[PDB]
């Protein structure tokens, strides 16, 4: 009566199988994705017919799918880590971490401790993070070389994404969004607008930090030295947020006695905020058509229905404040913008600014069929962000397709020369876990990935730190000259991500289950 | 080799169970098509040939089937034409694919092969169609009538063509626009009368009546739309009416007035003399107290219409919706120039609204019949010709019947795959010998041999032209252009093109994933 | 009633399934033993995930239902007080015993006997610690080397990277809350708390009390220097009840003349504050913004929203009385603190009270800084068993030397008195030293080493060698004498795992039939 | 070239497993004393090997040991030759017994 | 041991003749390190006499002469010094009568 | 298929397989060449046992009772 009525233990047999059968299954699962050519997978939950859909993406797999192995569970979470964070490298991470287990349990049936593998990978983590560096890099002058080089990690990026067919038309816009900005690589201020008609190739750009609203009934398409207000509080109506208070209604008199009573609230309401001394008013709930008239009387620009990202977004682009309550006057940060002028795009009236204060902001344009189209543009498009945006603070670049993981490879080889003996055994599978790296980009896309791999090792080996996977003929090429480069934080975050995930799994060697409720 | 994992199995997985789909609609291919048998659970059965009502009532579970009946709504949207040609396409490559993968080929080599083949296939095709002017409205009506003989009603397609060839050369401008909008012309009918009574009108006729309001006319009318329900005052939360005698009960239907009232007030001073109330059930949308008032305004009352029956008027006329009182305005207004309600013998009654005067193509075709039947088969035909004609309009081209595309499709691919090189020439013949089963399943319904009638098209084609082709109405191989048995170029385009997408995407499905 | 279907399980037979039951315990945790020790994988019952090699956070977790295993689980509640880290010393030396007793059971031998021999060879090996012992502070207190002991242990723990300034913070503490000559350090005085953000090199050594609540207003003054706190169960504002009030307001006469009566008490209370002599006004619930209002024109920071078991610790850390109303404030029941202080933690709007006692005190509270929650849990547990290594070298700076060396050292003298003992115990002696011998077995098992290659080594090292013992070099440094590499264990910790698995052997030894009713 | 590199590696994997066995009939972790001989040859030091006396790494020719030429040729010619023969049948076809 | 890893290696996909290719070379590597390891002994006689003890040492490994190997070593080596000529051993004698020691035998 | 692509667009004369991992193709340069009667007699002996087993469908042969 040691573990029973729901309470279970693994004993070390069979923990050790439990715990790298488990991450190896979802290493196993999204391996395929992996290369430009990636395969396709169906989602369907069960239960329900609707769940249906296609994807090759790594990450939106491993998000969706459920997990009740704990050892899978931690391989999963360290790889959502890498897309929220990072934007890159979802799926090599847990493609790279199960190799790494799955020669791992190779090793340990040849009687070599979990202990000792971890003390191989560790220095092969040192040296193979050491050759990224001397191979890494970057360009400080020249920015013709270093906008060339953005354009193509944007390429890297889309691939196997939505937007792969026309990603020379993207490649154009996450580069000269991030180009433009020119500084600190805060997304915030690069807005993406969603809205129908047109293909994937008419997504339009615009510089002023354009916006996915519409405002008032009739604004002005005009305002001169606009003083931006934002604020986040009730300005429809009465009984805003409030459930469970009621009214009594006995006659009309008293609806209209409201109605008097609403332009009261609204009057009170609407004098506070123009004893600022403001010229634009900005609120998340709406803006009635009554105080809108006040603001219009006042020349404010009544600007309503704002959301989350555009109360944390504008105050920055405008240098404004967040002030949400405005009892008290002159006490907020009030922003700074030239001109708020409409714009026309997709059949919709857009709010552009101009000259605001911190003004390398931007806004991409997408346009597409469905919202289905514009929501996965979004998610490939803002991955691309994220790491460009890492480019512009880190400039150093590494050569992908297959060269930064075989380059890595042959260092480990090299360190397995000088170690003593079971660390020699450990390292060399931490070197053929990288290797498996371009083995999946061939195998996905129906290359001889015995000939392609091991003819990299041979060219890497001798000199010749360049070749790589070239997937457009299916051959071995220069990365340089094929114009194929991944940033060095991405290939770096990977790289440890991915030893720190097998390192938890080898340490464990007993999962305990009580009774569960 | 060992071949530990084995993800092929659900390869032929998905490739079995999508090339049964095919498999069933086969044989109700072509005029001759065999009929099918469906049974309701109820008890009900029914018999019909009609490929896109087979695959609706198949009840298809696994997913990779599913794209096939995903696919052929795709190619009724777009073409409207060769649903059922589309489904045997993707069967054969998928069977085609099966000898492929058997041979070490990975699908993603097949799926870039077959784009290529696709590429090249829609060369083929246009190189051998014939253009056509769009402004002759002497080859559409041939074109369409001649289709229809093949379709169910082939006695009446001398007097619906020609209304849908007027309707649409009315709304587009013959031969300088490309894109046409099929939505843009509404078909009413109604029981009574017969076929020979048709009316084109220039602006819209609905279905409902305007009844119990009284105007039944409104001159210059400034057209409106709101969703809100104008009625008396309503709740949702938990309240309580108070009435302390006689008066105060009496006083809320004067209170009640009001409220009706007030909202109408509005109305009146944007000049809204006709009002669209969209249809609702969930509570009262238009109460009885309304009618009066309405028409103390001398407004005309448009109730119980549907959301696409407003999504034509939206275009027609320039309507916006308005989801509240307090937003309704007079920007968001649309235009007449005469309302009225007809009453007919056959047609109804009717609301015909002409002079829209606003920015916009649009048209209505009224209809008459004496049973539901006869007039459900007009409307029907009328969507065939007006899809037939959208694929002219996109694609200015002919092209022969029976088959003779697959034939010349799959004779100069083979030829083209002698000169490619790598695994594409196997994966552009095996693309090549799959298009030979649509003339060899029209063959076989027409009682002749398959083989030997494709294999006899595969020389003429090789010697004449895509003239060549299956003749069912002789029963045997004629010159089809002699016929008159032609389609539109945008059907055999949009099979290729549609059907080879979905055969590269259920090859790319490595696995499926059971969420939760 | 209820013998039916009632389990048993009798005879020798059951003396050889529990010693199983036990072994089973024992073998998953002598994998979790040392520094390099192979971690566990916990799954919560509602879903939650962790992974640790600390014995007693694996024994509190482990859902046992066999009843020899419950017992060796309950050893772990009085083994943590006195030693903290090495609970699997205990468990592993417990089933070694266990094992090594199934060879003595065959031979016809009586469990007690076997018991009675561990008793005696724990007393040989109790004896023999008291000897090669060594000591680090005798006859002078000196915070110099203490501090590297604790600098050690962490290393053992995830914050090995940041091991080095906690150390110094946990002489500190031990030091305020109790004098190294008073020997008496109570766990209960010290407390331990953290929030998710910034660094383990941020942590922070706060003498006296920190809740995460922030104060009245953020206009309050930021800084009380002045050694008057008020405690009170209500805010100075019209007395409220604890969770409504619903004030009935019919029309425009009411609200007046309430208001009148309202702004009077929020008048009267606010001024009465000064009366009895505070400056810093803490209570269970809020102010209104009537009330900061008024706190804010006569300088009177108070703190908002207080919890139930916070309030109590704010009394007894500043010396002042949990005030059930104002009418009972007097001077006596006022706290004392040297300074307030509002620290918020980056972008974050936590901003904990934190009350300074600008001096030495006698409760002291840690505050952790991480990256991440569970790292800060096990960083938490990290401090308890360095204050049982501050504690134990307080209570005895005598020591012994880790590693091993001492478990080696104590087999040879058992195996050498064994041969004194003409009885069935001398037996049970020989089983007591190569279970001895289990614990450095272990060591260089989990290291990645030939255990018995490397176990007889350091045998014939100690005997030939040298006389001082010598361990095993599990962190594959240099070499053995691990005196070098300052891997020292307490003497008072050694004697505990000895005493307490003799005694968890001798009550499992002693027990020979289970019985429990089942379902009817 | 790339296939051919796969083969020549087991072809040393294979001779790396002679000492490998010596040293596991002995008793002595064979996984350490050949990985250590492995980076011992790798940078010089093309005299070491087993000491099957001591249990541990030594020099070959300050130890006094050492085997003929002719002998290790033909052991590597005759062992590749006879695995040669082996790898290049496919199908075995048996014949009726007499 | 290297069918073994030939077996794992057509389990890869990988065809028996492309094997066989990759061995030859191989092979031949391994014959030239072998000769730069050699070290013959043009003169110095006596170091080459020392090694023909360490020949018959290595070569009687594994067998019943353990417990007098060493005695062994000199009559192997002594009796091939005086053949001075081809390997055949028909000139060699051998006799095998019981009594006495290993130590004891005669040349 | 690259050899056959080779036997068209390349150029048009015969070229055949690298199987000794030689140079290249053409083995006119390689000196690998077979008699013609050779290869007539092969596909002719070819399609006549092809002929001879596609016009036989019954092996009848009486079981031992
Ligand atoms: N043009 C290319 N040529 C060769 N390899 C490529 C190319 N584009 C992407 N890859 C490879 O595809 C892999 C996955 O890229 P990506 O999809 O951006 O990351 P993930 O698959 O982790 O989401 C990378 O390791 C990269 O080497
Ligand atoms: N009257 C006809 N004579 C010869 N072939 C015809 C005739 N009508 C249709 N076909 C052929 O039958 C095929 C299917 O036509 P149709 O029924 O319109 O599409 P689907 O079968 O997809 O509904 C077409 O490819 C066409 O060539
Ligand atoms: N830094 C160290 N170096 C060598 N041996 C150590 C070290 N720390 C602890 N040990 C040895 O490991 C055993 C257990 O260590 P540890 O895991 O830290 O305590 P516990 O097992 O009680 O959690 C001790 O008996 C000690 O001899």
């Amino acid at each position: 009566n040691i573990f029973k009525a729901g309470a279970d233990e693994e004993r070390a047999e069979t923990a050790r199988l439990t715990s790298f059968i488990g991450a190896i299954a979802i290493g196993d699962l999204v391996k395929s994705t992996l290369g430009p050519k990636g395969m396709d997978k169906i989602l369907l939950s069960s239960g329900r017919d609707a769940s249906l859909m296609v994807t090759n993406d790594g990450a939106t797999i491993l998000k969706n799918i459920g997990v009740d192995n704990p050892a899978a569970k931690v391989l999963v979470d360290m790889s959502r880590v890498q897309d929220d964070e990072v934007g890159d490298g979802t799926t090599s991470v847990t493609v790279l971490a199960a190799e790494l287990l799955r020669e791992a349990e190779s090793l340990i049936a040849k009687k070599i401790h979990p202990q000792t593998i971890i003390a191989g990978w560790r220095e092969a983590t040192k040296a193979a993070r050491e050759a990224l560096l001397s191979s890494a890099v970057d360009h400080g002058s020249d920015e013709v070389k270093f906008r060339q080089d953005l354009m193509n990690i944007a390429g890297t990026t889309l691939s196997s994404k939505l937007l792969t067919h026309h990603k020379d038309h993207f490649t154009k816009l996450a580069v000269e969004a991030v180009l433009r900005l020119k500084g600190s690589g805060n997304l915030e201020a690069i807005h993406i607008i969603k809205k129908l008609g047109g293909s994937l190739a008419d997504s339009y750009l615009d510089e002023g930090f354009l916006l996915d609203k519409k405002i008032g009934v009739n604004q002005p398409k005009r305002i001169e030295n606009a003083k931006i207000l934002i604020a986040n509080t009730g300005m429809d109506t009465d009984k805003i947020k409030i459930f469970g208070s009621r009214v009594r209604v006995d006659s009309t008199a008293k609806v209209a006695e409201i109605e008097h009573a609403e332009k009261e609230k609204m009057k009170e309401k609407v004098e506070r905020i123009l004893k600022h001394g403001i010229n634009c008013f900005i609120n998340r709930q709406l803006i009635y058509n009554y105080p809108e008239q006040l603001f219009g009387a006042a020349g404010v620009m009544a600007i309503e229905h704002a959301d989350f990202a555009g109360v944390e977004r504008l105050a920055l682009v405008t240098g404004g404040e967040i002030a949400s309550t405005f009892d008290h006057p002159e006490l907020v940060k009030l922003g700074s913008c030239k001109l708020i002028e409409e714009v026309m795009i997709g059949e919709d009236k857009l709010i552009h600014f101009s000259g605001v204060a911190l003004g390398e902001a931007c806004t991409i344009v997408l346009r597409g069929a469905t919202q289905q189209i514009l929501d996965e543009a979004e998610r490939s498009l803002h991955d691309a962000l994220c790491v460009l945006a890492q480019t512009v603070k880190d400039s150093r670049t590494v050569y992908g397709g297959g060269c930064s993981e075989m380059l890595m490879a042959h260092a480990v080889t090299q360190l397995a020369n000088r170690t003593p003996g079971k660390e020699a055994v450990a390292m060399e599978s931490y070197a053929k876990a990288l290797r498996m790296l371009p083995t999946i980009i061939a195998d996905n896309a129906g290359y001889d990935s015995a000939d392609l791999v091991a003819q990299l090792r041979a060219a890497h080996s001798e000199g010749n730190t360049t070749a790589g996977l070239d997937m457009r003929e299916g051959t071995i090429g220069d990365m340089a000259i094929l114009g194929i480069t991944e940033s060095f934080q991405v290939k770096r975050q990977v790289l440890l991500s991915a030893a720190e995930a097998a390192e938890v799994i080898l340490r464990v060697d007993n999962i305990i289950k009580a009774a569960p409720r | 080799y060992q071949d530990r994992d084995k993800p092929a199995q659900i390869r032929f997985s998905n490739i079995s169970a999508a090339k049964a789909v095919a498999d069933a609609i086969r044989t109700s291919l072509g005029p001759k098509g065999m009929d099918k048998m469906i049974q309701d659970g109820k008890g009900d059965v029914t018999i019909t040939n009609d490929g896109a009502t087979i695959l609706k009532q198949m009840q298809v579970l696994h997913p990779a089937a599913r794209m096939l009946v995903e696919l052929s709504k795709a190619q009724d949207i777009e073409a409207g034409d060769g649903t059922t040609s589309v489904v045997i396409i993707a069967g054969s490559l998928l069977d085609s694919c099966t000898k492929l993968l058997q041979k070490g080929i990975h699908p993603t080599i097949i799926s870039e092969s077959f784009q290529k083949a696709l590429e090249k296939g829609i060369e083929i095709l246009t190189d051998m169609s014939r253009p056509v002017e769009l402004s002759d409205r002497e080859t559409l009506l041939n074109s369409a009538t001649t289709s229809l003989n093949s379709k169910v009603v082939s006695q009446y397609s001398s007097l619906l063509s020609p209304m849908s060839v007027n309707a649409v050369m009315k709304v587009i401008d013959p031969a300088t626009a490309t894109s046409v909008d099929l939505r843009d012309i509404k078909i009413v009918k109604k029981l009574g009368g017969t076929i020979d009574d048709c009316e084109l009108v220039e602006g819209l006729v609905l279905t409902q009546k305007v009844s119990n309001s009284g105007i039944t006319r409104v001159e210059k009318a400034k057209i409106g739309l709101i969703q809100f329900c104008l009625s008396a005052p309503k709740t949702d939360m938990d309240n309580q009416i108070v009435v302390s005698d006689y008066a105060q009960m009496d006083r809320v239907l004067r209170e009640e007035r009001a409220y009706i009232l007030n909202l109408v007030k509005q109305i009146k001073k944007t000049g809204c003399n006709v009002l669209l109330i969209q249809k609702s059930i969930l509570r009262d949308a238009l109460s009885d107290l309304a009618l009066h008032f309405l028409n103390k305004m001398k407004i005309m009352v448009i109730k119980d219409i549907e959301r696409e029956d407003i999504e034509f008027i939206c275009k027609t006329i320039g309507t916006k919706p308005v989801a509240h009182i307090d937003q309704f305005t007079a920007d968001m207004l649309g235009s007449a120039e005469l309302a009225e309600e007809v009453n007919l013998n056959g047609s109804g009654k009717l609301l015909k609204i002409t002079g829209c005067a606003s920015p916009g193509k649009t048209v209505t075709i009224v209809v008459r019949g004496s049973n539901k039947l006869v007039i459900e088969e007009a409307e029907r035909s009328i969507h065939d010709a007006l899809c037939v004609i959208r694929c002219l309009v996109k694609k200015r081209a002919l092209i022969a019947g029976g088959g003779a595309p697959e034939i010349e499709l799959a004779l100069r691919l083979t030829e083209y795959s002698r000169t490619l090189s790598g695994m594409e020439s196997y994966c552009v013949r095996a693309f090549a010998d799959a298009m030979e089963v649509i003339p060899s399943t029209l063959a076989e319904n027409a009682g002749l041999n398959p083989i030997s009638t494709v294999t006899e098209l595969r020389n003429r084609h090789a010697q004449g032209e895509k003239t060549a082709g299956i003749n069912v109405r002789k029963g045997g191989i004629s010159n089809i252009l002699e016929e008159l048995v032609v389609q539109p170029l945008l059907v055999s385009v949009s099979a290729l093109t549609l059907a080879t997408e979905t055969v590269r995407s259920i090859l790319k499905i490595d696995d499926v994933v059971n969420t939760r | 009633k209820d013998q039916d279907r009632k389990s048993r399980l009798m005879g020798l037979e059951a003396l050889k399934s529990h010693i199983m039951a036990a072994k089973a315990v024992a073998n998953t945790m002598r994998t979790s033993l040392g520094p390099n020790g192979l971690d566990k994988m916990m799954v919560d019952k509602d879903g939650d995930v962790t992974v640790t090699n600390d014995g007693a956070t694996i024994l509190s977790m482990m859902d046992v239902d066999h009843q020899i295993a419950k017992l060796m689980v309950e050893l772990s509640k009085s083994q943590d007080d006195e030693i903290g880290d090495g609970t699997t010393g205990v468990v592993v030396l417990a089933g070694a015993l266990l094992e090594e007793a199934e060879q003595l059971l065959d031979r016809g031998i009586h469990p007690i006997r076997i018991a009675d021999g561990y008793e005696q060879a724990a007393r040989v090996a109790i004896e023999h610690l008291d000897k090669i012992s060594d000591s680090v502070l005798v006859d002078i207190k000196d915070t110099e080397p203490l501090i590297q002991t604790a600098k050690t242990t962490l290393g053992s723990k995830v914050v090995n990277s940041c091991h080095r300034q906690m150390a110094e913070i946990a002489v500190n503490a031990v030091l305020t809350v109790a004098d190294m000559e008073r020997r008496d350090v109570d766990f209960e005085l010290i407390k331990v708390e953290g929030k998710v953000g910034g660094r383990l090199e941020d942590t922070k050594l706060i003498k006296g009390v920190i809740v995460d609540k922030d104060f009245s207003h953020p206009q309050m003054p930021k800084k009380v220097e002045d050694a008057k706190i008020a405690i009170l169960t209500c805010p100075f504002e019209p007395p409220k009840p604890k969770t409504k009030h619903k004030l009935d307001v019919t029309s425009v006469e009411d609200y007046k003349a309430l208001q009148k009566y309202e702004k009077e008490k929020f008048e009267e209370m606010i001024q009465q504050i000064k009366e009895t002599g505070a400056n810093l006004a803490i209570c269970q619930w809020g102010f209104d913004d009537e009330a900061n209002h008024l706190l804010l024109q006569n300088n009177l920071p108070a703190v908002r929203w207080v919890g139930g078991p916070e309030i109590e610790l704010i009394a007894i850390a500043t010396g002042g009385r949990i005030v059930p109303r104002f009418s009972e404030l007097t001077a006596e029941k006022l706290g004392f603190a040297g300074l307030v202080q509002e620290i918020s933690f980056g972008t974050t709007k936590d901003k904990m009270l934190v009350i300074e006692q600008c001096k030495n005190s006698r409760a002291v509270t840690i505050f952790i800084r991480g990256g991440n929650k569970m790292i800060i849990e096990e960083a938490k547990r990290s401090l308890h068993d360095a204050l049982c290594v501050i504690r134990n070298l307080i209570r005895d700076n005598r020591v012994v030397y880790g590693g091993g060396a001492a478990e080696i050292s104590c087999a040879l003298a058992v195996s050498q008195e064994a041969d004194k003992c003409p009885t069935l115990e001398q037996y049970a002696m020989r089983a007591f030293a190569d279970a001895l011998e289990v614990i450095p077995m272990a060591l260089s098992e989990n290291s990645g080493m030939n255990p018995i290659q490397t176990m007889t080594e350091v045998r014939a090292r100690q005997v030939k060698e040298m006389n001082p013992a010598l361990g095993i070099d599990c962190l594959h440094k240099g070499t053995n004498d691990m005196k070098q590499q300052h891997v020292i264990e307490t003497l008072i910790g050694k004697k505990q795992q000895i005493s307490l698995a003799t005694q968890m052997v001798r009550m499992i030894l002693k027990i020979d039939d289970i019985r429990k009713p089942g379902e009817s």
